[PDB]
């Protein structure tokens, strides 16, 4: 029925659809439906590829496998079993493709760094850099710097240089590094019950809390050796001062753009509950903390160990209090006031920081001016996701889904009672809201078995649920958005190539503003949409 | 047959036999439908109570043997034939290259 | 192999079989009295070689499944401690036309 | 599971007796659409008595094309074969 | 109703006499329909209002003995005289 | 023009039995095609050439004799760039849609290369030259460029043509075109 | 023009099963039932506007055009319609398997809650190329429980219990479904339990009405629930639950109700107006012409009005029809029904599963078992002058019994006179379908004639049922390999179906009263299929003890034995007239001398009964034998031989001439192996 | 049906108008006989490479590879020359690839030469 | 349609079809049970398969990859009567020739 029905392109493919319009939208052919198919059948290796996808074997797949790992758009092992030989196993890479879904904000990331060089072309010089580090994927500054112009100056061209540091931009991603988390925790969960020097057969819990404890310990520096190590950054060669290893291969770490992306939503939160002025005050005490919280970072090992009734606390208490600690010494206490407009007396303008007091930061050593961060984030993210029903439901939807969040499993009567309307408004506004989740129901059977008419109803909220109901903005338009973006390619798919090649006529002047204007509105909102999904796929 | 001893019974039946018509035939019909899709069992069209439904012909008995007729042939007959257009324009390709 | 006495608890058979190069093999003593090949109905079988296997496989022109399966653990099977996917030869023999064999294999 | 040569052969040369069966219809249903016949035709009509009439003679200008199970094809001539 | 499509016949016999049920028309001797396929075997305020008089109808319906017929005959009549908008404030009977 | 290798399933009623085989091939092949044209390659003429006929199946509810064979058939396709003996039949104030005898004219040659000097009339000549017009069924020489193929077959019962089923165009950069008294 | 035509004859290579998507059906279906029901009682009866019965849906009687292809009812196959559903519901077929697919996954974050590397154990066994579909169904029950005996999740941190399907086999709530804590355990805190303590401290504190009394009723999950549960069950696991993942299922979401489809009017035919506009309805259609109302009632509900004790007695009922549509369970769990009741307790609610199911609805009698066509039923009577592989048929059934006949060269000069009977006489045709395929024609057109005087070589022409065509030939019930013979038939008059007694035994057909089946075949090596296969000479023996199923009995014996009896005799005059009535003419006997001679001459019953075996001495019969007749005496062991026990004995046969014995049975009689007919045979 | 070689031997018309006029002399021979509608195609294909001739031959053929396998003018005109624009002037000039550019005077007009082998 | 009155016709059972298969006659079975009860054509759509009338396979705008063929009309009305009930027994096809 018309085909504007939009159907079989729109509900029946969340999750693994993303990804395979994505590399579709980007690298697109035979480069995409192979990750389509890794997606959705799970961990797959390289012969069992083809007798699915008819990929004209051991082609596409070697080609265009590592065609995606350069970009690294694959997760990637190797291994035997017992028997002998070797075989690799794949998955898609991380979050992946992400690196390229957002791709704008990590040009915006430009800002951070853009400070002691304003409105150059050093600002265009190092978003050239980047735009071809991503695109190109694992870079080196030595091959890189070296197809790059000669008969220039070399430490002024790096751009980064002494910047290549910072907390964002690159890392060796070295082995291991990708091959997927999950499974590095069962290759280093070995040697442990693996090696036992027969210790005692009694109490496998001897075995067992050794090994988690060995297996945390040992992971430990496993992520924390990327994270920094003075071989990219001592380095100072003749004739020149200290300089990165550009024999390294470096990639983006994204981890950082995790942090800078999210910092903002957080000043955007706080930028409301305060005054502008000491808002901008959080504005960049962010700037000199948001390096070391470990934040999108401190999941981890969150996934991948079955969590327990206690030593899932053990674990969380410890996220808890750990860096507000070590690296709470690498807090703020008493900052540089670091630019600042206000001006003249500076400095009880800085003690506004108590100003801060809920529902966030506003702790410390007692009475130095700090604010607590490890255990912050856990009793800040949780609040964080404000108002994400504004301004599509209704604000009355707000009140009483609100209200539900106070109290929980209560009932409409009570409800009409706390909250109040005419019951004719509430069950719309509540009704309505139930189809698209949040509320869920309680029900428990009264003065029959289970029937129709015979019991009473409770809404709960289940916020897992709720906070999940918008993991579709995902499938949402950024399924649509994208498509948007691509099928409309067809209007100009003749005068597209046409206009690239040419650099005339009054239909093609017609139409480019047209199509142009059309896509800055296409990408604006997906980096809108994107802004939003920022929060609930971690943190 | 198989190694148990089974069989004859709504549950025999299911002892080995793929065909889900056959099964669905049999004794249980829904559920053999049902069960079947909600796996999505392949089910190749094979034996004759299957073929029946589908009404096409049988794999046993007469049907187990594809009849033909000899051409009567002779590949003598069977060379192409041409003058070579080909060849004659090809050494004008042949050179500056 | 070893055997039980009476009790057979699950938790031997818990992780009973840790030895992937090799094997075990466990025998209830109730069920060893009379070697079940010497009954009287069970006809003879033979274990035949891998290679044996396949200059069958060729007679018949066949790939593997598609014969007639013996479950591992059988009694017959244990008692002649055949290992996944083996091939033993049948020779039974009944007064119809005749003596004859089939063959089966350990599935 | 090519073809295989007529000098080796492992299946009966007799007939299978649906031989007589599809070869018989067959070339019965061929004769009803006006096909010629290879014997003489004494006085009589209709499709299928001419057929028995002429495969006694053996003339039946068919081949037989037996599957063994796994599609290793087969051969044999309806003149070769016997009754 | 159709026209035979060779003779453009106007006019076609079934055939019952040997168990085809043919139907072909005499100037052209082409059927048409071989294989006679045939057959075997809630809350409204006005309805229910209808229903009511449907009950309030054969109750004096057959209390006179007047024919069944004669009362879904009248019935009717109550339909129609409702359009009007008559029979809303009179006494029902 | 050229020449292709095509596979195909020849059905051969009992009737040519007495026929001999290819012949019988042959003939079907040619009921088959003929003018028919087999798209994204265009239209084929006759069956040149024969080859690989194997021995010939039956299937069981017709009994009709079933071959398959693949073979070199005649076909019309000859090249891109080419000037070639035609004229105007069917045509608009835009470029003629050029024509040869007794085959077809599908190929419309649009307004682009052709001569830019050029002004028409309604009456007889499309587009009249600074070097003038020409002829229906006079011998012209043209110049094709592109090829459309389109089958476009939706057929619907809310819909119980647009046949373009192939087509060519190109238009004439060089002197002598669209009248070859011109040149010569 | 005319690009070229290429098709293939292409024959059924398995059926993929699978459930439609949610889109797909839509992406099907003309037009939405939506609407209402109503079928506009006004103007037309029944014209029936969009709603559940639509044109364009398809058409019941032969009346109106099919809208999308017109053409009525013979041309027009149906086509299916899709109903807009307010809310999604479970699916009763799928209902057990949607408690498998939500038993293996915690209820929290929606994530398979098998782990690590035993996830890909499992998933490398399923790939193995030789697993059957045994080892899948089997594996898929060892991979599940273990869902159950995991006892938290892995990356989510909460927990699961079981999940009941509460209650069982009514249908009332029998179709909620309710999972949430087992195992308190005792001193086990619960995170969970204390939330979940603290969360009631809000309403038994606040409404005690309810307090403990009602307490303890876990939770559940609502159909919507698990909708919004199942969308984050995709990829990854996916087929390790038992769904190959080809991404064109869209993974375990389908498998609860969104799109209902219609099916099209031709699976639910309007039954015939049958005397006035009332026009009997069939109940499927009724069925979701209510589901239509009762969903666009919750439809306009909970946009505005209702309420939510009002709301989910409804959606119930949805439940409660949707289900009740595709199959039996609930019957009347003190539910009450809906739209057009009356309350009269009227239990055949339904014409669905069961009409595909059981009994004969369909599957079992209307496919496999499918009635038939061009066949004849009648009553029995012997006719033994008629020979065997025969059947004497009445020509008053042979008339409109017809066999199709492609006219061709020989046939002519029999079928261009062949039309000019005329079928009101028994040796001629009745239809005539030309070579140009155009329908077909009969004997009420008059002509032929003219008309038989032009029959193409490619014409078809239906004969009469000739003498010595191929009948297959029926009996009752039928116990066996033989009930289902061939015979060529022999027209005869009066009315019956006339077979020769001999073949009584097969069919254990005891003339009496009992009833045959007469089936022609119809394609022209059908025939051959028949007499040349499944005929009778070719089945006189049995399948099962390779024995003689077919031989005299009652009379056939018996009169043999007074022929046989050693005490008879015979003169040239008796015997050469028996001899003669032996085979009815026809045939060239050579007397063998007389057996005794001189007083007077005689032939004895056993010579009379010799020549019947070989009556020339040009025919190729050459037999013996010998064998234990019933009643045998011994002789004395005196005599060597069983031959010369004291009442015949032996029949003994050389040279194939009797030499001594009565017959009765035994050698005549279909019964052992040694018999006349079996050694001959 | 299936296409195994769609652009396989380049076929001009020299005596392949003579080809399909064997096979019209098999069947109906065009107009006078007397004295399966396939022949609509022949009379058709049969107009125009024969009149274009007259307004032919059958050993130039072999005579037609003598100097032209000397040229640069790959397939394409190759086989062109053959028939349309019988090899004259600007007309060979008007199509191959540096018609006369590099190669110019006794190729050109060694062409207007070898068509008079021919024409 | 049942017994006399309405018209004839006559029942091969579950229980009796068993002897013809005994037999192993097939082109007569299959002109038993096919031909000469319900003969009706069908037109399914190679890809994706299913069920479609004249050209257009109607889940996907076609009338292109469709074949016609042949099939007892029974077995179409299973086809319905399933698929309306969430079910889809999807045809694959293969041409009959070339093995
Ligand atoms: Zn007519
Ligand atoms: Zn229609
Ligand atoms: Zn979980
Ligand atoms: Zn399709």
């Amino acid at each position: 029925v018309m085909t504007i029905s939009s159907l079989e392109q729109r509900t029946l493919n969340p999750d693994l659809f993303l990804y395979k319009e994505l590399v579709k939208a980007h690298l697109g052919e035979r480069a995409a439906s192979v990750i389509g198919m890794l997606v959705a059948l799970g961990r797959l290796s390289v012969r069992e590829l083809v007798e699915k996808i008819d990929g004209m074997d051991v082609d596409s797949v070697k080609t265009t496998l590592v065609s995606l790992t350069q970009l690294r758009c694959v997760k990637y092992l190797q291994e035997t079993a017992i028997s002998g030989k070797k075989t690799t196993y794949y998955y898609y890479n991380e979050e992946g493709i992400h690196i390229l879904l957002y791709s704008g904000l990590i040009i915006d990331e430009i800002i951070t760094q853009m400070r002691v060089n304003d409105e150059e072309e050093h600002k265009q010089l190092v978003a050239e850099i980047v735009q071809n580090v991503i695109s190109l994927g694992s870079l080196t500054v030595e091959d890189y710097l070296s197809s790059v112009t000669s008969d220039s100056m070399k430490y002024t061209i790096s751009s980064l240089f002494v910047q290549l540091c910072e907390m964002g931009y690159l890392i060796q991603i070295s082995k291991l590094h990708y091959t997927p988390i999950e499974d590095l925790w069962q290759f280093l969960y070995e040697k442990h019950y693996k090696n036992i020097p027969r210790n005692s057969p009694l109490s496998d819990l001897k075995k067992r809390s050794q090994a988690k404890m060995n297996a945390k310990t040992d992971f430990a520096k496993i992520i924390n050796k990327p994270n920094e190590l003075s071989q990219i950054l001592t380095v100072d060669p003749k004739t020149s001062l200290r300089i990165v290893k550009p024999t390294v291969s470096l990639t983006i770490n994204l981890d950082r753009f995790m942090k800078g992306r999210r910092s903002k939503q957080l000043i955007n939160l706080a930028k409301t509950r305060v005054g502008s002025v000491t808002a901008q005050v959080y504005k960049i005490a962010l700037r000199l903390t948001e390096q070391k919280s470990p934040k999108i970072r401190d999941p981890l090992t969150q996934t991948g160990l079955l969590q327990d009734l206690e030593e899932a606390k053990s674990f969380q208490d410890e996220a808890e209090l750990v860096e507000e600690k070590t690296p709470g010494l690498t807090f703020n206490a008493i900052d540089l006031a670091r630019h600042l407009p206000s001006a003249s007396l500076i400095n009880s303008h800085l003690k506004i920081l108590a100003s801060s007091n809920f529902p966030f930061l506003n702790e410390t050593k007692p009475g130095v001016y700090y604010v607590p961060y490890s255990k912050l984030m856990p009793v800040l993210k949780s609040s964080v996701y404000e108002y994400v029903i504004a301004s599509t439901l209704g604000p009355s939807a707000m009140r009483l889904s609100r209200c539900i969040r106070d109290n929980k499993l209560v009932s409409e009567k009570i409800i009409n009672s706390t909250a109040l309307m005419k019951e004719k408004d509430i069950r719309s506004t509540l009704a309505s809201l139930i189809r698209y989740n949040s509320v869920e129901i309680q029900e428990v059977p009264r003065t029959a078995d289970r029937s129709a008419s015979r019991a009473v109803f409770l809404f709960r909220c289940k916020e897992t649920h709720s906070y999940n109901f918008m993991r579709q903005n995902l499938e949402w338009n950024m399924a649509n958005l994208l498509f948007k973006k691509e099928k409309l390619k067809q209007e100009n798919s003749t005068l597209l190539k046409k206009a690239n090649r040419d650099d005339l006529l009054p239909s093609e002047l017609n139409q480019l503003k047209m199509v142009n204007e059309r896509e800055l509105n296409v990408f604006a909102r997906l980096s809108r949409l994107l802004s939003l999904w920022e929060v609930f796929q971690m943190a | 047959y198989k190694g148990e001893v089974l069989g004859i019974t709504r549950f025999g039946l299911s002892k080995m036999r793929d065909s889900v018509l056959q099964l669905a035939s049999f004794e249980k019909t829904t559920d053999h439908l049902f069960d079947a899709a909600f796996y999505m069992k392949k089910d190749a069209v094979e034996g004759v109570s299957e073929c029946i439904i589908l009404g096409q012909t049988m794999s046993i008995g007469t049907g187990s043997f594809k009849v033909v007729k000899g051409t009567n042939i002779s590949e003598k007959d069977l060379v192409p034939k041409r003058c070579l257009f080909e060849s004659l324009s090809n050494e004008a390709a042949l050179k500056a290259n | 192999i070893f055997v039980y006495q009476n009790n057979i608890t699950p938790s031997a058979m818990k992780l009973v079989p840790s030895i992937p190069p090799a094997t075990i093999e466990t025998f209830n003593e109730a069920a060893l009295v009379v070697n079940i090949t010497h009954h009287e109905l069970v006809p003879k079988h033979i274990r035949l070689s891998s290679d044996e296997k396949r200059e069958l496989l060729k007679r018949y022109r066949l790939k593997e499944s598609q014969l007639p399966r013996i479950q591992r653990a059988d009694p017959v099977a244990l008692y002649l401690g055949l290992k996944r996917g083996e091939v033993v030869k049948i020779i039974r023999k009944s007064e119809t036309s005749g003596r004859y064999a089939s063959y089966r294999i350990c599935m | 599971e090519k073809a295989i040569p007529k000098d080796q052969r492992a299946t009966t040369p007799y007939m299978t007796k649906y031989e007589r069966a599809r070869i018989l219809g067959t070339r019965a249903l061929q004769i009803s659409m006006n096909a010629p016949v290879f014997v003489d035709l004494e006085g009589e009509t209709d499709p299928l008595r001419i057929a028995m009439k002429e495969l006694a003679e053996k003339k039946i200008p068919l081949v037989i094309r037996r599957y063994l199970p796994d599609g290793s094809f087969e051969d044999w001539s309806v003149e070769e074969l016997i009754v | 109703m159709p026209v035979c499509k060779n003779c453009h016949g106007t006019e076609f016999e079934r055939d019952l006499s040997n168990a085809n049920n043919d139907l072909v028309c005499k100037a052209c001797g082409v059927v048409s329909e071989d294989n006679p396929i045939v057959s075997e075997v809630a809350l409204e305020s006005r309805e229910a209002t209808l229903n009511n008089a449907r009950r309030k109808l054969r109750a004096v319906s057959y209390a006179l003995h007047i024919p069944e017929y004669i009362t879904d005959a009248a019935f009717q009549w109550y339909k129609l005289a409702l359009a009007n908008n008559f029979v809303q404030g009179r006494r029902s009977q | 023009f050229i020449l292709s290798k095509i596979a195909d399933l020849v059905r051969i009623p009992p009737d040519q039995f007495h026929r001999d085989t290819i012949s019988a091939i042959t003939h079907q092949l040619n009921n088959k095609f003929a003018n028919k044209i087999i798209p994204n390659v265009g239209l084929c003429i006759t069956i040149y050439d024969l080859l690989t006929v194997e021995e010939g199946q039956l299937k069981p509810g017709d009994g009709s004799s079933y071959i398959n064979v693949t073979f070199r058939a005649v076909v019309f396709k000859p090249f891109l760039g080419e000037i070639v003996t035609g004229w105007i039949s069917k045509c608009t104030a835009e470029g003629i849609k050029v024509s040869l005898l007794g085959i077809f004219d599908d190929i419309f040659i649009p307004q682009n290369m052709l001569f830019e000097g050029c002004y028409y009339t309604p009456e007889e000549s499309a587009w009249i030259w600074p070097k003038l017009y020409f002829d229906v069924n006079e011998k012209i020489r043209f110049r094709i460029e592109r090829e459309v193929f389109v089958d476009v077959k939706p057929k619907s019962p809310k819909e119980r043509e647009k046949p373009p089923a192939y087509a060519l165009l190109g238009s004439c950069q060089t002197d002598g075109m669209g009248l070859v008294s011109w040149w010569e | 023009k005319e690009v070229v035509v290429s098709e293939t004859p292409k024959r059924i290579k398995g059926l993929e099963f699978s459930a439609l998507s949610a889109a797909d059906i839509v992406a099907q279906s003309e037009v939405e039932v939506s609407t209402r029901d109503l079928f506009d009682l006004e103007k037309d009866r029944a014209p029936k506007a969009n709603g559940a019965l639509d044109p364009k849906m398809g058409v019941s009687s032969s009346s109106l055009e099919c809208a999308t292809c017109h053409g009525n009812l013979a041309s027009c196959h149906g086509h299916f319609g899709h109903l807009k559903l307010a809310l999604p519901v479970f699916h009763i077929g799928y209902f057990k398997a949607t408690i498998q697919i939500l038993q293996g996954i915690c209820k929290n974050c929606s994530a398979i809650l098998l782990s690590e590397t035993d996830k890909r154990q499992f998933l490398h066994e399923l790939r193995r190329p030789g697993v059957d579909n045994l080892r899948r169904m089997g594996i898929l029950k060892k991979i599940l429980d273990q869902c159950k005996k995991q006892r938290r999740c892995l990356h989510c941190g909460a927990l699961n219990g079981v999940v009941k399907k509460a209650a069982a086999g009514a249908g009332s709530a029998a179709l909620k479904i309710i999972h949430d804590t087992f195992r308190w355990v005792g001193k086990k805190s619960a995170p969970e339990k204390d939330i979940w303590v603290g969360e009631w401290k809000e309403v038994l504190a606040h409404n005690p009405e309810l307090e403990r009394y009602v307490k303890r009723c876990m939770d559940d999950l609502n159909p919507l629930k698990t909708l919004n549960l199942f969308k984050q069950i995709k990829s990854a696991d996916c087929e390790l639950l038992g769904i190959d993942a080809t991404v064109p299922s869209g993974r375990p979401e389908t498998y609860i109700w969104r799109y209902l489809p219609a099916p099209p009017v031709c699976i639910r035919p309007s039954v015939m107006m049958q005397d006035s506009p009332a026009s009997n309805e069939d109940d499927l259609t009724v069925k979701l012409t209510e589901i239509v109302w009762t969903s666009s009632l919750i439809k306009a509900g909970l946009d505005k009005g209702i309420s939510i004790n009002n709301m989910m007695e409804h959606w119930d009922y949805l439940q409660l029809t949707v289900a009740m549509y595709i199959n039996s369970d609930s019957v009347n769990p003190a539910m009450l029904p809906g739209s057009s009741n009356g309350g009269g307790k009227v239990k055949p609610i339904r014409g669905f599963c069961q009409r595909l199911k059981g009994k004969q609805g369909r599957f079992r009698g209307n496919l496999s078992g499918k009635r038939v066509d061009f066949s004849g039923r009648t009553v029995i009577s012997p006719d033994p002058n008629l020979s065997i592989d025969e059947v004497a048929v009445p020509d008053r059934v042979a008339k409109v019994l017809t066999y199709p006949e492609k006219v061709t060269r020989y046939n002519r000069h029999k079928l261009q006179e062949l039309i000019v009977n005329g079928p009101n006489v028994h040796p001629g045709a009745n239809y005539l379908l030309k070579r140009n395929e155009d329908a077909r024609r009969n004997l009420r057109y008059g002509d032929r004639m003219k008309l038989a005087k032009n029959l193409q070589i490619g014409d078809v022409v239906e004969r009469h049922l000739e003498d010595g065509d191929v009948v297959l030939f029926n009996r009752q019930p039928s116990l066996h390999r033989l009930s289902i013979l061939s015979h060529y038939a022999k027209i005869r008059p009066w009315r019956t179906f006339r077979l020769n007694e001999c073949v009584c035994t097969p069919y254990n057909a005891d003339f009496d009263g009992d009833e045959m089946n007469l089936h022609v075949p119809q394609t022209e090596e059908a025939r051959a299929e028949a007499i040349n296969l499944m005929g009778v000479k070719n089945n006189l023996l049995t399948p099962k003890s390779g024995e003689p199923i077919i031989a005299a009995t009652q009379d056939f014996i018996t009169g043999s034995y007074l022929i046989s009896h050693k005490d008879s005799f015979y003169d040239r005059a008796t015997l050469t007239q028996l001899l003669s009535m032996m085979s009815d003419g026809i045939e060239h006997f050579d007397i063998p001398p007389p057996a005794i001679m001189k007083p007077y001459y005689l032939w004895t019953g056993k010579q009379v009964f010799s020549l019947l075996i070989k009556p020339n001495h040009n025919s190729p019969v050459v037999i013996n034998l010998d064998a234990k007749n019933k009643v045998f005496v011994p002789p004395k062991s005196k005599s060597l031989p069983n031959e010369m026990s004291q009442n015949d004995g032996f029949v003994i046969i050389r040279g194939s001439q009797i030499l001594s014995g009565v017959m009765d049975k035994s050698v005549l009689g279909d019964g052992k192996k040694h018999s006349v007919f079996y050694t001959i045979l | 049906m299936k296409v195994l070689e769609e652009r396989n031997a380049f076929l001009s018309d020299y005596e392949v108008l003579k080809f399909l006029t064997d096979l019209e002399k098999k069947h109906l021979w065009d107009q006078k006989s007397l004295a399966p509608e396939l022949q609509g195609i022949t009379r058709n294909v049969v107009n125009y490479l024969s009149i274009n001739k007259n307004f032919m031959s059958d050993e130039s053929f072999a005579e037609l590879m003598t100097k032209l396998n000397s040229f640069k003018l790959f397939k394409a005109e190759k086989l062109q020359i053959v028939n349309q624009l019988p090899a004259n002037m600007v007309h060979l000039y008007s199509i191959v690839e540096e018609c006369d550019a590099r190669f110019d005077e006794k190729t050109i007009e060694e062409m207007l030469e070898i068509i008079s082998g021919y024409a | 349609t049942e017994g006399r009155s309405r018209d004839g016709g006559l029942r091969l059972g579950e229980m009796e079809r068993d002897c013809v298969i005994a037999y192993g006659a097939s082109q007569l079975l299959l002109e038993r049970l096919m031909i000469s009860s319900d003969a009706f054509e069908v037109d399914v759509c190679d890809k994706c398969g299913l069920m479609g009338y004249s050209g257009w396979c109607t889940t996907c705008k076609s009338a292109e990859n469709i074949i016609k063929m042949t099939i007892p009309y029974a077995a179409k009305l299973l086809f319905q009567e399933l698929l309306s009930m969430n079910i889809a027994p999807r045809l694959r096809l293969e041409d009959i020739f070339q093995q």
